[PDB]
């Protein structure tokens, strides 16, 4: 039991190109996206690991 | 020093010259005071600025390490990433500390050379019309007043003109 849960959920992701098409079909055990994230702004950036807060 | 001028005979330096790095002061019955060399000081200053702009800009490009995350089945890849980034930090750190040390030492001895050279430049000019005191000062076998002191400074003190007065004036 993990979080009182013996089951698990395996998630996967992909980048869907502009003008391309994504297809799901399943007979079960499907966790579906209600959403997708369009990339708006692009640029040198990063993920900073810190315990600190924004001033 | 390496050229023996500083903590060599000159033995110390003059808080009384703010005019530049090195230079002279004289005793003329006419007058006395600190005046420092235009050309030498200028040269040294230029060379130094060139040295610092040469170093600080010799790392313009230089290694910069940003981020990464690995799974627990990626452990080798992680260790490799770590060893590499660490490795480069070590490398550039060494390069920097070392370059600083060298350029420092070379800078100080550089100043030495400047001084000793200025001195020898004066000596080879005035030579037999004066006694070298060995302390880094020139005692006169005649009077050079001040215009001609400044002629010593400008580089032509007109040797043969003052030759004779000292030629007989010396000995004794």
């Amino acid at each position: 039991k993990v979080n009182g849960q013996g089951g698990r959920m395996e998630f996967s992701w992909t980048l869907l190109d502009m003008w391309d098409t994504i297809n799901f079909e399943s007979t079960g055990n499907l966790i579906a996206p209600e959403y997708g994230f369009k990339i708006s702004k692009r640029g040198s950036s990063g993920i900073m690991k810190t315990e600190g807060t924004l001033e | 020093g390496l050229f023996g001028a500083i903590a060599g005979f000159i033995e110390g330096g003059w808080q009384g010259m703010v005019d530049g790095w090195y230079g002279y002061h004289h005793s003329n019955d006419q007058g006395s005071g600190y005046a420092a060399d235009k050309e030498s000081t200028q040269k040294a200053f230029d060379g130094i600025t060139n040295k610092v702009n040469s170093v600080i800009e010799k790392m313009n490009t230089q290694f910069e390490a940003v981020g990464k995350e690995f799974s627990n089945l990626e452990r080798r890849l992680e260790n490799l990433n770590k060893k590499m980034e660490d490795g480069f930090l070590d490398v550039w750190t060494y390069n920097a500390e070392l370059l600083v040390l060298m350029e420092n030492e070379r800078t100080l001895d550089f100043h030495d050379s400047n001084v000793k050279n200025l001195y020898d430049k004066v000596r080879m000019q005035l030579r037999d019309n004066v006694k070298e005191l060995g302390n880094g000062c020139f005692e006169f076998y005649h009077k050079c007043d001040d215009e001609c002191m400044n002629s010593v400074k400008n580089g032509t003190y007109d040797y043969p003109k003052y030759e004779e007065e000292s030629k007989l004036n010396r000995n004794e």
